[PDB]
């Protein structure tokens, strides 16, 4: 009749030392057959154990196992193309950690798309077309303007054109960007 | 064919199927233990070497399973250590009775009273399945025959 | 329902683990290790109580989402639905006085095994001598997703009621949802606000103009319908009815008003019914005469009326005919040896981006091993149209 | 009380056991039944492969009498293969 | 246990082929073999039933 | 679905059934029960064991929900907020050195009962008398929200320290929470929502304005306001102030700031000042002697400032003049004769969709029935 | 859905269930239609070309006691994202 802290936590024989011990000589105690019968049990008890103490671990995404991204892909609500197996475990990571504090919460944004393409490890460049560009336009006579509904992402030359990149940047792009707006993969010209 | 529609801003086709998102607390893991038992009932111990929750639960509930109960009613996780002279809360026997809230409830049937409490009481009350009438325990055992698939 | 399993939890194997990890502890001085033999009362004794508190142990984590599931967004637990059609009454002569056919009148089909009932009082004014109402499937179930003019038996007789019939093919009969349309179900509800790219797919398929229907969400598609001229801030949707016809201008008109307060202010909103291309397959397999060529040939229409499913197709893409083969394979207890979609054996593409298919027609000629060739042919559709 | 007094006396072996099957119970057999069955597919008869090579064919446990059948697509009765009690399955 | 009754129900608690026997088999119906044909060679030649 | 009960109902029931599962193993032959059998003390002693498992198992799924709100949902669960406040302490004299306050520094009410501590190290610098640093609560409860300057009693007192006192009143005690409130929190979560309708914008405008201001949300509005020429994907914002005055820069800078991370792609967000049109009243109405002329006079002025409250008023449309006939006649005791706003008897239309009105004048000449002519002029601008 | 080393294992279990030799009944034509539907059984992919040895046709058994047997496997799988995993599995001995 002990606690269950020593038990579990200083003996680690949950069943074990429960047995009897008050009449020495003739007790489960004092017979070592007593010990040996019950220690597979009291291992996968302490195993069951362990597991749910680490249980709560295992639903942060950033500290949790591999094989519980997959198992908590619904919870943070990435099912249908928004989420892949073929994902890489970080970028699966990186999703599930920032789904309801920024991905689903300002989809459309600049920031969403922008933080959902750097997570699958693709740098790009978000450009809105227009008359005056920093880089190059002249303030004497160029004149200002904007794009409306349209944008560009460009990528670094590092990339093969249509490749992985491009395709997976298309597909984010879709699943992302707002569908009025039109946009178009592209090479940086930088 | 096509029909060009405009933005708005408050129409009632939408709120005949607008808000999604609701939180009722119904029967789960997380809402077991919303019923507390009055601290009028309860015993306030003093935690002294030798003690445990078997112990506790025996000479208090009369049972070494009831100790669900008195952790469930300090919120103490029993593999942790409870420290010497640390403050227990532990129920009465006879004042367990009165955490059982009844009822009524509205069904297409009829009224129905129903017996609501942390879920550790209600598994000690019905120990036995003496409360539950025997209809109810041949109701679940009808279906004996149960359909597997085979791979 | 794809989650970790914390530790072993499985009788027998439970019991050989604990004999051969007894025999461990001890330096080999335990050697009962036979599996049945004289220690299998007290092994057997400790796997019973340990099997029946791991399987319970292994719950915790499944517990958990179910729970967050459940209690901060409340979703039905999604049980069926019942196919329902419109039934038409027709007297046996002009009557001085208002007829009324009675709630819930039961019709069934030519065997006698699919219920229809009658949703409610129908009453055919006097000098009239038909009459038109809704009944509803007796049970849940794709069963009872049946053709037009096929439920006209009915038994109570009503005095002058000459006949009954149903004037649509039945449909939207459902046995429920697997755990993954209910996993989809959870997770549309955690992302849909304000729906951008191709959440319109979402907000209407299967929300807003009822279960059984299809949506399809295109950008920047005008009126003409050319993809080759994008206009930026445009969104067009092509709708299928939840009958699984192009959807009905009131729908139409339904829909632009329950989507108006939810697109961008700005932002124009196009909606289109969707177009349906016919699908007629021509089978020729070999029998492993586990069934008979009648359970085969319904076996194979039911997986195919599955595999059809609008609900299972996405509009505008191509129909696989490896995927179709598949399908029909899946139903067990036969050898494919030809399949023809459309007289071709070549993947049918679909004409738009916004058209669904619609399997129609359907040709069988099984063969078994002692050589009889089973030939028949059935036609799913009422008409090419619908 | 009710509980040694059915330990004396001897169980019927063709009714009801004395333990109803619990649900993990029935999960064990139906693992057990169906590992036997994937081990004697050849030695079954013709009709019981017939029903096993259906997709939509069922096995059936019944809980209080361990009792294993095979039931087809159709729904209809087609075998019974054996018992399984709480520890061991028994073919027939 | 003895005075304790339940009730369930047509669809909700259990299918509904439980609470039927295969003795009563339904009354099915079927196309009529009996149907009077017009010899008069005017028109097409059923004449009763449907 | 429903979530699986993880602890186990009857734990007796699972010793006995163990027990009888030993029979059936070995087929009629073990049929001891007693805790004097031999199976017995090990198959007791391994359900107790399994009964402290499930408790752990239920408690450690509650615990994995707990962290899936707290690290996923982004909404802690609360066991209990120790109260905060801020501590003023103040100097005796001007020192040419730094004051260091420890960490720890316990304060304390008149009873003593509720004690505070300083959460850092304080450092009065030199030729300051006095600094402030944020406290915090003993324990977790209610009970230690105070009002201010009613934590000043410190039981060790420090050369050339006059008064410690907490100029703010400690707030954020709580003793728990119950399921319901984080659930209802872990659900205000997910409901998180973007603006993109026009009503939308605009009562999120206000949200960031305050209770008195108004917005008027206008799409395609190009930059220079010409109607007649859209620009795609833009969105323009009006605002009126919370006085009633078209918004100033700062309060557009204001809205800017908070809702420039909102804007989802693709569009372009412009904020405007709001256009106001001043109307002017002029009224000939007929008292039916139920009330005094300046009772009448009262109600009709209080009458036509509610009905002209920017909450009332739908910018961009026009003033209707028998809306304000019915407004005016909606008090009962008079009879309108006659009507003018700016010198007209009919509706005035607003020369754009940014203007909402704003009337500053109102001239009453009431009669009554024995010919009684009581006339005011009332200027309602600022 | 699946990873492409999951995939190809998933694909090389199946297939060595199907060319078992109890699974296999001598003197029979190894249908591709078999294989197809076999590969396809693996739930995550989609067969677009299949060849057994060098032809895309069923390969009739020389006799009556030829039992087939698996050798060699070519993987060549793509994905949406247009990535291509080659392999080549011997599987003999």
């Amino acid at each position: 009749s002990k606690d269950a802290f020593t038990a579990w936590n200083v003996d680690r024989r949950p069943i074990y030392s429960r047995m009897p011990k008050e009449q020495v000589g003739t007790s489960y105690h004092d017979y070592i057959a007593t010990d040996w019968l019950t220690a597979y049990w009291d291992k996968i008890f302490i195993e069951c154990y362990d597991k749910l103490e680490d249980l709560p671990r295992q639903f942060d995404p950033l500290q949790c196992d591999e094989e519980y991204l997959d198992f908590l892909a619904p919870l943070c609500g990435w099912t249908a193309p928004y989420w892949s197996g073929d994902y890489p475990p970080e970028s699966k990571r990186v999703l599930l950690a920032n789904s309801y504090s920024l991905i689903w919460r300002d989809k459309g944004s600049l920031t969403v798309l922008s933080f959902v393409l750097n997570a699958l490890f693709i740098n790009h460049r978000i450009f809105v077309p227009g008359s005056f560009i920093l880089g190059q336009s002249q303030v004497s006579e160029d004149t200002l303007g904007a794009a409306g509904w349209e944008f560009e992402i460009l990528l670094p030359r590092d990339y093969a054109e249509n490749g992985y990149e491009f395709r997976l940047t298309l597909k984010i792009a879709s699943l992302f960007s707002p569908l009025w707006c039109k946009y178009r993969v592209r090479y940086d010209n930088l | 064919t096509t029909q060009e529609f405009l933005s708005k801003n408050k129409t009632i086709e939408s709120e005949l199927l607008d808000l999604l998102i609701k939180p009722n607390t119904d029967d789960s893991i997380l809402t077991r233990n919303k019923q507390a038992i009055a601290d009028r009932d309860l015993f306030d111990i003093e935690w002294e070497p030798g003690q445990s929750l078997n112990k506790l639960a025996t000479e208090y509930l009369g049972d070494s399973f009831a100790w669900q109960i008195i952790a469930d009613a300090n919120g103490i996780d029993p593999t942790k250590e409870i420290d010497i002279g640390a403050g227990l809360k532990v129920p009465d026997q006879k004042a367990l009775e009165n955490s059982i809230k009844k009822f009524i409830v509205n069904s297409p049937t009829g009224k129905q009273l129903i017996s609501d409490a942390k879920q550790s009481i209600l598994n000690l009350i019905g120990v036995g399945d003496s409360n539950t009438e025997f209809s109810k325990t041949l109701k679940d055992c009808i279906g004996k025959v149960v359909n597997f698939s085979f791979d | 329902l794809n989650a970790p399993q914390l530790v072993v939890d499985d009788y027998e194997q439970l019991i050989i683990d604990s004999l051969v990890h007894t025999n461990v502890v001890s330096n080999g001085e335990f050697t009962d290790l036979d599996a049945s033999g004289f220690m299998r009362p007290f092994a057997g004794t400790m796997a019973y109580a340990g099997s029946e508190l791991l399987y319970k142990a292994n719950l915790a984590s499944i517990a958990a989402a179910k729970s967050f599931f459940k209690n901060v967004l409340g979703v039905p637990e999604d049980t069926g639905t019942k196919a329902t059609t419109t039934l038409q009454f027709g007297l046996s002569a002009s009557l001085s006085t208002d007829f009324i056919v009675p709630i819930n009148f039961q019709v069934s089909d030519l065997s006698g095994t699919l219920r229809f009932y009658t949703i409610g009082n129908l009453v055919i004014p006097a000098g009239a001598t038909f009459g038109t109402i809704e009944a509803i499937a007796e049970d849940i179930g794709e069963k009872y997703n049946v053709s037009a003019n096929f439920i006209d038996q009915y038994s109570t007789p009503l005095t002058y009621l000459q006949y009954v019939t149903n004037i649509r093919p039945a449909t939207n009969g459902r046995s429920g949802e697997t755990i993954d349309n209910l996993i989809e179900r959870c997770a549309q509800i955690i992302r849909i606000r304000n729906p951008v790219s191709a959440l319109d797919f979402e907000q209407l398929a299967e929300l807003t103009m009822g279960e059984g229907s299809r949506c399809k969400a295109i950008g920047l598609l005008g009126i003409n319908k050319i993809v080759t001229d994008p206009q930026p801030g445009v969104v067009h949707l092509f709708l299928l009815d939840v009958n699984g016809n192009p959807a009905d201008p009131v729908t139409i008109s339904t829909v632009g008003a329950t989507l108006q307060p939810r697109i961008m202010l700005g932002t124009r909103l196009l909606i289109s019914p969707m177009e349906v291309l016919n699908i007629e397959l021509e089978l020729i397999a070999l029998s492993d005469s586990s069934k008979t060529f009648q359970q085969l040939a319904d076996d194979i229409l039911e997986a195919l009326k599955v595999f059809f499913n609008p609900a299972n197709l996405t509009p505008g893409e191509p129909v696989l005919i490896e995927e179709v083969k598949f399908a029909i394979r899946s139903v067990g207890g036969l050898s494919i040896s030809y399949l023809q979609m459309n007289d071709n054996a070549i993947n049918i593409p679909m004409p738009n981006q916004w058209t669904i298919p619609r399997f129609s027609y359907i040709g069988f000629e099984l063969t078994d091993s002692e050589g009889t060739v089973y030939r028949d042919n059935v036609v799913t559709v009422t008409n090419p149209e619908e | 009380e009710e509980a040694k007094k059915k330990v004396k006396v001897e169980t019927v072996q063709n009714g009801n056991l004395k333990k109803t099957l619990s649900e993990k119970q029935l999960i064990d057999g139906v693992k057990r039944v169906t590992e036997y069955l994937k081990k004697n597919i050849s030695f079954q008869p013709r009709t019981i492969q017939n029903i096993l090579s259906d997709p939509k064919s069922v096995i059936k446990i019944d809980k209080d009498t361990g009792q294993v059948s095979l039931f087809n697509g159709n729904g209809e009765f087609a075998a019974l293969v054996g018992t399984y009690n709480g520890d061991i399955f028994s073919p027939s | 246990k003895y005075i304790s009754t339940s009730y369930a129900q047509g669809g909700i608690d259990l299918p509904i082929d439980f609470l039927e026997n295969p003795d009563d088999a339904k009354d099915t119906n079927s196309a009529s073999t009996a149907t009077e044909v017009d010899s008069v060679g005017n028109g097409t030649v059923s004449r009763s039933g449907v």
